[PDB]
């Protein structure tokens, strides 16, 4: 797999820098590189594809070197240069592409995808070139562990899920008191409501605490803190638990009195801030509690205070709710954002050849169904063809 | 152990369920008229029931399931109410001078009681908070209160002499009596025709519903003077032919027991629950 | 309907108040003990230049008087653009201004009813049968399978339940899904069998007495307080026309354009 | 609180039990014994009630807490006996030819029968299941029954004549009639006097216990001939001296608490499902 | 070009299109068929319609590869090029709308605009190489 | 992973698990149609039911193959690496449970503890090479 970056790198460098009029010392070390590439990939035949509708090709490679004597290149050598390279990229575009069609239940790691299994072979450790970009690297470093860590802008680490619970209820669902919560992408909005705005609870004080399960720790995290849930802020009519009837909801938003928020890392308190809101870190965590309270306000005006009578209608309903953005973080293990198109590219490859549903991965690539069930080895596999696209899109966009 | 209160229902927001708790211990739901006699007064008919559960039958309650149950008048029907029965509709002839009592025993059965007797010529009693009533009923209760010091002394009336007391309900089949909660209180009526019980208020009996047949919407359960709620249940219509006022019933019947709800109900008849 | 594709920033409109009172006229429909406790009668004059001030032309105001409401309910027409009905609420006549405010507010489409020839059901929750005339008493016999009277004999008309007595305007509603004979006094009273549609946007009705009594919808359960059912108090017909010229801006706002393509021809007071 | 629900809730196994309740139900709950007149008559006495209390209160309860009624005889009792009383105890002298009887009140007041009412004059009613009966309560009950073809018409009987009728109940102060559980049938019965209720049977009522003073076991509460259970709450005391039965029931009233147990449609936990 | 590319059915989270110029959005709005007292209060079968029912559906595009060239959320090429060209009143000029307004820029974005928008977005990344 | 790997209908004695993580067991209780009268007693339609139906399950894991080290009843790692720290009283520390309490330690058993799980074992098994 270092070779089959060594080729990517060494092809889009011979794309940008040999071009017309530079001098040879500008290219030099790449014009060496760029002939130990076509050396080793000499009287050689590959073979890919052939899953799906990915059509099968057959690659053989016998180039003339580029030349060395020239001091400042000129038109006539790039026309060469132009003709091995535009051959050499279909051929790691297409080598990209039956990598990442292709799953393994175990050792998924080790390479699928037959011309990638040869250029895993022994001759072609000659063309092994620097593995400079962030997926190569911690690739590298994950093959011989020392601590990695791969930078997302806004993780979709939570699995889609909006649902609800409701600690106090009726058939009739006249006065309910819970939670209704989505957590989608890097966004948790949670919001509880009570419909008698705390009448009846001690000191008058409601108490909602929401428990989010990361499947994978999260390090140095950037977290947006903020008030009043949006989505929980409106009417709405719910299907119920059962799902048999459907029960209103009209929400009057209360703010959330002392907040706190605890990242928890292996059931211990890693971070807890206390009505802080705005930008916040979490060091390294794997659980989020959001806990805060609804306390009805002890004077009130003749407004909301007809609106929150002491009798059972309770036509209004009193919600507090926050919302929580990851707007960055670190991971050990490989995910989606919404700054890289790794995830979109290996869907778009699979969805365009129509590969049958592998073992490993789930229909689709559907990544809330991934995301939710993680096992390590759906992790190297990801790993694997998430690298191999990056590897891709370095040459085709 | 219980019903599983202590622990919580989680149910998703982005997905329509199919299986349901499938349960009955029942024939079917029954509706239930209560209709004034000057109903079938005016009437003046009789084989008048069994007209309308053909009718009833038509829009699609079995035959077994609906009953029609005559009282004389709203006032003597307070006395005792009883509920025998499953989908209870109540049909209320307005009229001048019996707002108060319409009112009261509408918020009598509408919502759901927790009674305790009074041993009233023993103890003297007070009101724990807005929930809690003195709900009196019988063929003729007067009820003359009188409050204490916190030397138990009377303020405004001797305690002994019970003409100087404070008359809060003259002569009511039913008075649901609120005094200030606070005030241990000497009560004086004619044990022998009336019993007095301590009240709670739970939540609302969301099975009974009330028609007012005659004008105005006057109707106010909740005894609190600030909050005037008009709940799905306080139904009302214009009349002038009952058997006009019966057609409607019968043809809109679907959407009455669609405002009602037939989950709460008890096992004896009575309009309160009695807790010793 | 064609769709109206419209966007959400285009800038709001001039005020078309004026517009509609020179394209429009208004129409007052107020029953004769006004006139009676005015006591004059250049009134309706005063009145018009009084409008005219609020800016609607000399022409443009009609004053439609009429006896009294349960005489005023048999058949009312409109003649005009935008309809006011002063309405006095008296104590037991509240079914009947119900009735006549169910009437005019909502629309109506009516059928002719045989009752000499044809048993007639009720299709659904928004079928009626509204009877008008000098005295309807409507009786009703509901009919089987076999066309059997059930609680009333079909060819004794004395064992029929009585649903309306000597009422100018009735609107029944049976049971829906039951065939009927019906005993209406064909020479006195006409019946209808009519659908209520959306509602009519062109009327609005002053009731002047009493409590918030108006029951429009004929369900039990629904009791919806309209914008177009208005209520003031009074001790003066004088102060109640006065009330109304002062407000009548807000009441033709309340007010709004008829829409609906009409079959039945009728004189209209339009400019 | 989740009413309404049947929310599963797990338990461990390991979990150390807790302690005791004795004295809780007895600091807070009301014992209540009902026993017939005859026992009084032969006390010959009339601070024994207040001696009995004594009593209770040296062997645990509060002094207000224990609750005495009194009944002429138990044919008498069946008619509507409602127990609004924490803690039920109902001594029942026995005598020959008051098996069924004894029987039927010891069925009506240890099981919880939900029931709707019957309107006898016009409809024709067909028991549904097993655990559906009619109880016929009044001063004098002579239910006549006449099982209805499919067709409508008579068996054994004819509609318009009385006569023919098949009576199984003469002049009993309680009926709890069963039929052939799946034909209509056409009742009359003295709608003036005695009345007549369509009920079934749910769980068993565990707030009364039954304390037999004579005989031998009788008591067949199950209405089904092939099964013949033996409550725990149906109790049997040899007698020849009510003293003797008090005082047994007094020092052995730990052990009769324990055999019954808290009402279930009266606790919170049961709010909405059939709560009383 | 009016061929079903990529359909997804009462799927929400993160989707993804290989290749799309159009988006169809197909939803629905189901009378609840059963309803507590409340919202069947809510909603009658009267005409008057208190309250309106309405159902969405939110579609952030999260990223993209595009052939073209466009604005972004991550790239100040845009803001680059507007700003050099009011720093000094530019007149408005024949294919640019005035005052490269995004919204009327890609209302209509045909190929020469297209054409001179990549020219001076380029030049504008080849100058904040060096001037940030 | 929520995906059926392998399914068994009424096929007790020895089966065979490919790779799995989740164990689904589903069984019925169905009421004998028929019924000889003893059992006809033991079972009534009334409320007393002095006897209980019940059926039951026992699924015994042989043996098996996992990534992560484990407890046996043949390996005496775990035994050996506890009986160790009891020897020399090792103060509690962060992150095994309180005396190696095989129970708390395997109920959450996040990375942290499977890596130095792993090591320790390593560790263990190299002393019984020699140290029995
Ligand atoms: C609904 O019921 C009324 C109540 O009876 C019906 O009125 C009846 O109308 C007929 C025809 O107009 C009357 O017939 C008259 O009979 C006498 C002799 O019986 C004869 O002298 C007349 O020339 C005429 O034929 C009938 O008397 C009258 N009933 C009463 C009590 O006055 C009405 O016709 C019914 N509706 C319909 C649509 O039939
Ligand atoms: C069936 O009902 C249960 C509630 O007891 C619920 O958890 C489950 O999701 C329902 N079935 C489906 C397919 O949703
Ligand atoms: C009520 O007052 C009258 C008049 O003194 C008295 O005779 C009667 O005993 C009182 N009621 C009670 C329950 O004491
Ligand atoms: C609308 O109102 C504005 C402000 O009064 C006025 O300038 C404008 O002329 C009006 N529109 C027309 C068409 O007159
Ligand atoms: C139960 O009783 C024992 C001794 O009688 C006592 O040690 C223990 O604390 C009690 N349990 C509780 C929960 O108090
Ligand atoms: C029962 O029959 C008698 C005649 O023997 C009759 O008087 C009585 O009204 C009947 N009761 C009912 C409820 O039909
Ligand atoms: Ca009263
Ligand atoms: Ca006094
Ligand atoms: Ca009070
Ligand atoms: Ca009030
Ligand atoms: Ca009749
Ligand atoms: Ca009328
Ligand atoms: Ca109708
Ligand atoms: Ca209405
Ligand atoms: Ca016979
Ligand atoms: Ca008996
Ligand atoms: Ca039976
Ligand atoms: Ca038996």
């Amino acid at each position: 797999m270092e070779v089959l970056y060594s080729l990517s790198k060494t092809l889009k460098d011979a794309r940008d820098k040999i071009v017309e009029g530079t001098l040879y010392s500008n290219v030099s070390d790449l014009i060496q590189q760029f002939n130990q590439m076509i050396v080793t990939m000499n009287g050689n035949d590959f073979q890919t594809g052939g899953i799906g509708n990915l059509p099968i090709r057959n690659w053989t490679f016998d180039f003339g070197l580029l030349g060395t004597t020239l001091l400042n290149l000129d038109a006539n050598y790039v026309e060469t240069a132009r003709t091995t390279i535009e051959y050499f990229i279909d051929f790691i575009d297409n080598v990209c592409m039956d990598e990442m069609v292709r799953e393994s239940q175990r050792n998924g790691v080790a390479p699928q995808s037959e011309a990638l299994r040869k250029l895993a072979g022994i001759k072609f450790k000659r063309i092994n070139f620097n593995n400079s970009s962030e997926y190569i690297e911690n690739w590298n470093l994950q093959n011989r562990r020392q601590r990695t860590g791969f930078v997302f802008h806004k993780p979709n680490i939570f699995p889609y899920s909006a649902s609800f619970t409701l600690n106090r209820s009726q058939p009739m669902h006249d006065n309910l008191m819970g939670t209704m919560w989505l957590n989608a992408g890097s966004e948790i909005q949670v919001a509880g409501f009570d419909y008698s705005c705390a009448l009846n609870a001690p000191a008058n004080i409601q108490q909602f605490e929401h428990i989010v399960q990361l499947r994978r720790a999260l390090t140095t995290a950037t977290i947006t803190l903020l008030p009043d849930a949006e989505r929980f802020s409106f009417p709405r009519v719910i299907n119920s638990a059962d799902g048999a009837t459907t029960w209103f909801f009209n929400p009057i938003i209360l703010r959330p009195n002392n907040v706190e928020v605890e990242f928890l890392l292996n059931g211990q308190i890693i971070n807890t801030y206390q009505a802080r809101f705005g930008t916040i870190v979490a060091r390294n965590f794997d659980t989020i509690r959001l806990s805060f309270q609804l306390m009805r306000p002890p004077n009130m005006t003749p407004a909301v205070n007809a609106l929150f009578p002491q009798a059972q209608p309770f036509q209004h309903h009193a919600t507090v709710g926050l919302t929580l953005r990851i707007e960055s973080a670190v991971c050990e293990s490989v995910l989606a954002d919404a700054n890289e198109t790794l995830l979109a590219n290996v869907t778009a490859v699979r969805q365009e050849y129509a590969i049958p549903v592998g073992p490993v991965f789930p229909p689709g690539m559907n990544w809330t169904e991934l995301i939710t069930n993680y096992s390590p080895s759906r992790e190297d596999n990801l790993q694997r063809v998430f690298t191999v696209a990056s590897i891709r899109s370095m040459l085709i966009k | 152990q219980n019903y599983g209160l202590n622990i919580p229902i989680t149910g998703s927001m982005d997905t329509v369920y199919s299986n349901s708790t499938r349960e009955e211990v029942f024939l079917t739901s029954t509706l239930c008229l209560y209709y004034p006699t000057e109903a079938s007064t005016q009437i003046s008919d009789g084989e008048w029931k069994d007209s309308l559960s053909q009718m009833f039958l038509i829009k699609g309650w079995p035959t077994g399931s609906v009953y029609f149950k005559e009282y004389s008048n709203i006032v003597d029907f307070s006395v005792d109410p009883q509920l025998y029965c499953d989908y209870n509709l109540v049909l209320m002839k307005y009229d001048q001078s019996l707002e108060l009592d319409m009112s009261e025993l509408a918020d009598l059965i509408l919502n759901e009681w927790l009674c305790n007797p009074m041993d009233i010529t023993l103890y003297y009693y007070q009101q724990s908070g807005e929930s809690n009533k003195w709900i009196s009923m019988g063929s003729s209760c007067t009820v003359k209160v009188c409050p204490l010091n916190t030397q138990t002394l009377g303020i405004g009336c001797q305690t002994t002499n019970v003409d100087s007391f404070e008359t809060v309900a003259e002569n009511e089949k039913l008075a649901i009596v609120d005094v200030v909660d606070g005030i241990n209180h000497k009560i004086n009526l004619t044990t022998t025709t009336c019993t007095i019980r301590n009240c709670k208020k739970l939540g609302p009996r969301e099975n009974v519903a009330v028609i007012q047949v005659g004008g105005a919407n006057i109707l106010d359960i909740t005894a609190d003077p600030t909050t005037n709620p008009q709940i799905e249940r306080m139904m009302r219509v214009n009349w002038k032919r009952w058997w006009q006022v019966f057609y409607t019933i019968v043809d809109y019947i679907n959407q009455i027991v669609q405002v009602m709800s037939k989950r709460s109900r008890s096992l004896n008849s009575a309009a309160f629950y009695y807790r010793v």
